[PDB]
RNA sequence: UGCCUGGUGUCUUGGGUGU
């Protein structure tokens, strides 16, 4: 009767931006980023990933409630870095890591086969 | 039993057809999730409204 | 033929032991709706004193 | 103008709503209205 | 009622195996053997097929509603 | 007089593409379509 | 559909029908009259369509 | 950097060892696999005809679960996003059963092997209903009885396992690492002995059980995952640990995409 | 404090799914030598003070058939009673109000399909219905459950 | 069609009527109704030619 | 130009649910 739809997870809404950026005055160079239809997977990824780079001095992420298809990640870089950048180079470095996990994965399959 | 068993609460509006209760307030109703029922009563005026938001909080 | 018909089938009906002029100070509850909500609970019903 | 099916001889037949209930040729009390010719479709969940 | 199509704990098809696990009781074998040799590994499969009910087989000995 | 009310639908585009539907309410541009595959009651444009 | 029908022997007399000859040519046949004949019971359309009229 | 090292391979199920990768990675991976890569799977029933003892919506329901195959399902295109009216081909693969019994005596099973292909993606491999072996009937769908029919006309739709499980390619995928609890991240609940009272891992002989003389290494991140990837039929163990790593992929892309963008 | 999580797939595999129906009951009672209840599918001409719901999915005979999907207040099963007619004889063609509404509406919390439809006659030799509802009922937040 | 036609029209198809499972059960029971009746009247007659009636027509599958 | 409807017994009794 009130279950929401199942497509609402992962399906985005027009008026509602993919990837929403707010600064955090509250310390210096840090930023908010709210993810909307997108959960732990991604995210864990990103926060491990970014946890590891010497110029990010803080990464963290929630997600406020499991009814809910959003999670909010709070990121926080050095002086000299932009936390934006950092984002994205996160994201490339998980990419290439990925794209030579399936290489290998197909070497490995075609010569088992 | 008690006056404490009457709070007035924040609205929140939320999927699914159950009342949802943060677990520090089942204490003072004496109410557990194994199929509890509990009643919500809506002001209708501004009067009223301050009233529950200034006293029965 | 009609009395013993309707007496039985009054006192069945609504539980109600006795007349149907003297319902009150009757003893109510004799008769009750068969429970069919699973096989268990009609076999308790059958056997409950 | 509506079919019908018996309760006992699953025969098909129809009324006009002035014909006795019964089944023509088993005299069964009972008949049960036929399905509807519209679709049906289910979401499969 | 009828042997579910998927496990309802982890999801493998389970619903092709009745007719083959009853032909395996059949020849005398064990049900945890009949089991074992259908490839039902993890537990939460093996209640699947253990504790199923044939409900089925009772209503289908009701004459049917038309013809 | 909304000749569409009580008639049967069908969906074409959106997230409800293919369901079957009867029309319930026709104010006017959002017409109120109960689905036959759910138990529920939706709003769509008169254009879907 | 209307064979059990009291008012059916008089129906059916002088109805001219299509009727197969098998001895195949269908030819057209004038009712002289009906006559039930008891322990000729035979299929009429399917195996239940048991039917004791005759038709002369 | 990252390796993989395959154990066993089967068109069912392969059991791999990822290394060189964070324990994040790794799950994420997992989840992907588990909820995450479209498969094709029949979402619309119309039913012409059921006298069978089942509900309908109970056959809906059982048809819903069972697997198609679904290869070249990249080509096809959601639903949601096809521009043309009702179903096309290009959006919808269409079923047909047909069952009946005859003879006034007797039994008949309704198997997933009844399902027929009637229209399609042109020379696309999707829609056909799973079968281990061309002898195997397949999933038991229903049984009829004298003068019972049931007939059907079901669609076939692509979506992922977050909307509905049914369209979930794996069944359980096992995960593993450090079988000798070399990292200290679980605490071993015991009696008298903790190491004679829990069953040693699967895994435990691929790792040098730690010396007796060792001390704590504070230093050590997890690195050697064991994880087993079972599929439904749907598609092969390979295609859906490839097709996983390519929705991860598309993912992050995606949000790179979107960061590019909003400056 | 007694509640518990459930895995969706494994409610979307079935778990716990059950299966409900409801029966109707209704018959045309009989007040007088000529006073009996009908049961047709009334309109909205001859007859007053109809039921705010839709009779659209009613038969020529006043029954609804099985394999329709129903809704809160639809009408399932048609019956008027006759009421003496009023002056209106003095200039309305034909459409004046003879009956009376008695019709039976679906619950207004419930929905489902049409499962099975019976018509019958009751001791008295009137007509006498009785129509069953199906629904699915999948367990969600709320619902209770016990070992 | 009338009361009285219908139960004309029943009346001769089950003249007509060579078995019907349902009207074999009712046969049967009605056979053995008849059977307890003439029982309880202590008639050694009829009540073998009843026996006789149900065995032939039972023994079903 | 053919033009849209809100109005729902009562009294007993029984069986249940949460404290
Ligand atoms: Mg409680
Ligand atoms: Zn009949
Ligand atoms: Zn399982
Ligand atoms: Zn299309």
């Amino acid at each position: 009767m009130n279950a929401p739809d199942r497509f609402e997870l992962f399906i985005l809404p027009d008026d509602v931006p993919k990837l929403k950026i707010t600064p955090d005055s509250r310390v210096p160079n840090c930023i908010i980023i709210k993810f909307e239809r997108e959960d732990h997977t991604l995210a864990n990824l990103l926060r491990e990933e970014l946890a590891l780079y010497p110029d990010v001095t803080f990464v963290a992420y929630k997600v406020e409630h499991p009814l809910f298809a959003n999670f909010v990640m709070r990121l926080q870089t050095e002086e000299g870095t932009r936390p934006k950048q950092a984002l994205e180079r996160a994201c490339a470095s998980i990419i290439n890591k990925l794209k030579t996990l399936d290489h290998k994965f197909n070497e490995e399959w075609n010569i088992k086969n | 039993l008690h006056k404490m068993s009457m709070m007035a609460h924040r609205v929140k509006v939320m999927p699914y057809s159950t009342f949802r209760l943060n677990l520090s307030v089942t204490s003072p109703y004496n109410a557990d999730f194994d199929g509890d029922e509990m009643n919500l009563h809506v002001p209708q005026s501004e009067e009223t409204r301050a009233e529950l938001s200034q006293l029965c909080a | 033929s009609t009395t013993i018909t309707s007496g039985l089938k009054y006192s069945l009906a609504t539980g109600n032991w006795g007349e149907q002029k003297k319902a009150m100070s009757s003893r109510a509850g004799v008769s009750q709706v068969l429970n069919r909500y699973t096989y268990s609970s009609t076999l308790s019903h059958l056997r409950r004193t | 103008g509506v079919k019908y099916t018996c309760g006992a001889c699953a025969h098909n037949f129809s009324l006009n709503k002035s014909d006795p209930v019964r089944c023509k040729e088993c005299g069964h009390r009972v008949i049960y209205k036929a399905r509807t010719k519209r679709m049906i479709q289910f979401d499969a969940r | 009622m009828i042997i579910p199509v998927r496990c309802f704990s982890c999801g493998k098809v389970v619903g092709d195996k009745w007719d083959a696990y009853l032909r395996l009781l059949e020849e005398g074998k064990q049900e945890g053997d009949a089991l074992d040799e259908l490839k039902l590994k993890r537990y939460c499969c093996r209640r699947m097929v253990l504790t199923h009910v044939d409900l089925i087989e009772k209503f289908l000995r009701y004459n049917p509603l038309e013809k | 007089r909304d000749p569409t009310l009580n008639k049967t639908v069908k969906i074409r585009q959106g997230g409800y593409k293919g369901k079957i539907g009867i029309v319930k309410e026709a104010n006017g541009d959002r017409f109120r379509v109960e689905l036959h595959n759910p138990n529920k009651t939706i709003p769509i444009p008169c254009s879907f | 559909k209307y064979w059990y029908y009291p008012e059916f022997d008089d129906v059916v007399k002088g109805m001219y029908l299509r009727l197969n000859t098998g001895s195949s040519p269908y030819k057209v046949v004038e009712v002289l009259g009906s006559q039930r004949i008891k322990g000729s019971a035979y299929g009429l359309n399917s195996k239940e369509n048991n039917c004791d009229m005759y038709l002369k | 950097e990252p390796k993989v090292n395959i154990i066993n391979a089967q068109d069912d199920e392969v059991e791999l060892m990822l290394s060189d990768v964070n324990l994040s990675l790794a799950n994420s991976l997992r989840r992907t696999m588990l909820a995450e890569v479209p498969t094709l799977a029949i979402d619309l029933v119309e039913i012409k005809m059921n006298t069978s003892v089942l509900a309908d919506e109970f056959i809906s329901h059982r048809l819903g679960l069972i697997p198609l195959v679904s290869e070249d399902v990249e080509e096809m295109k959601y639903s949601r996003d096809c521009t043309c009216e009702d179903y096309c081909d290009e959006c919808s693969v269409v079923l047909e059963l047909s069952a009946r019994h005859e003879g006034e005596e007797g039994t008949t099973d309704v198997y997933s092997s009844s399902l027929i292909k009637v229209s399609g993606p042109g020379n696309l491999n999707v829609g056909e209903p799973v079968r281990r072996d061309d002898y195997d009937q397949g999933i038991l769908l229903c049984k009829l009885r004298n003068h019972q029919e049931l007939n059907i006309r079901c669609i076939a739709k692509k979506g992922i396992a977050k909307e509905h499980a049914k369209w979930s390619p794996c069944s359980a995928i096992a995960f593993e690492y450090d079988p000798h609890n070399k990292l200290k991240h679980t605490d071993f609940w015991f009696e008298v002995d903790a190491k004679k009272e829990w069953p040693d891992s699967k895994y435990a002989t691929w790792e040098e059980p730690p010396k007796p003389g060792e001390v704590f290494d504070y230093k050590a991140k997890p690195n050697r995952f064991y994880m087993t990837v079972e599929t439904t039929g749907s598609l092969k163990a390979n295609q859906v640990f490839s097709r996983g790593i390519k929705t991860l992929q598309e993912k992050l892309a995606n949000v790179l995409f979107e960061l590019e963008n909003s400056r | 404090e007694d509640s518990m999580i459930m895995n969706q797939s494994s409610i979307d595999r079935g778990l716990f799914r059950s299966l409900f129906f409801r029966s109707y009951m209704d018959q045309e009672k009989r007040f007088g030598i000529s006073i009996v209840e009908e049961f047709e599918k009334p309109t909205r001409a001859t007859t007053l003070r109809l039921k705010h719901g839709t009779y659209e999915k009613l038969d020529e005979d006043g029954l609804i058939a099985p394999g329709v999907r129903v809704s809160g207040d639809d009408i399932i099963i048609g019956k008027t009673t006759p009421i003496p007619p009023d002056t209106e004889e003095l200039g309305q063609r034909t459409k004046y109000h003879t009956k009376r509404d008695a019709s039976t509406p679906l619950r207004s919390t419930e929905n489902g399909i049409v499962d099975q439809v019976l018509l019958t006659t009751n001791q008295e030799g009137l007509k006498f219905v009785k129509v069953r509802m199906r629904t699915t009922k999948v367990p969600q937040i709320g619902d209770k459950f016990a070992s | 069609l009338s009361n009285d036609e219908v139960n004309s029209i029943v009346k001769m198809k089950q003249s007509l009527s060579s078995n019907t499972g349902f009207n074999t059960v009712l046969k049967k029971a009605q056979l053995q109704e008849e059977l307890e009746e003439a029982r309880d009247a202590h008639d050694h007659e009829r009540v073998a030619r009843i026996e006789a009636e149900l065995k032939s027509i039972g023994a079903e599958s």
